[PDB]
């Protein structure tokens, strides 16, 4: 059952009772990422085993 | 199996060159973070390869 997701990366610590819904992709730099990839561009939500 | 150790002391252990090398592609740190690495400080780092 891998329809339990969960948030990896963030901008910065969510406020208590905030619900996050963004499914932006993440760039670990300062470059922009344009498009779906780039540098260091991942996917913030991943799966649980 | 006859894999080097060199204790790196009196010298700065600049990582903005990883940061900013563009050849390094998998970067993970699973014990701190380079946002705060720079206002974080380890007592010594060994080179093994």
């Amino acid at each position: 059952n891998y329809n339990y997701l969960y948030r990896l990366f963030r901008k910065s610590n969510l406020k208590p009772f905030e619900r996050d819904i963004s499914t932006e992709i993440y760039q670990a730099g300062s470059t922009p990422c344009n498009g779906v990839e780039g540098f260091n561009c991942y996917f913030p939500l991943q799966s649980y085993g | 199996y006859a894999w080097n150790r060199k204790r790196i002391s009196n010298c700065v252990a600049d990582y903005s060159v990883l940061y900013n090398s563009a050849s390094f592609s998998t970067f993970k740190c699973y014990g701190v973070s380079p946002t705060k690495l720079n206002d974080l400080c380890f007592t010594n780092v060994y080179a093994d390869s």
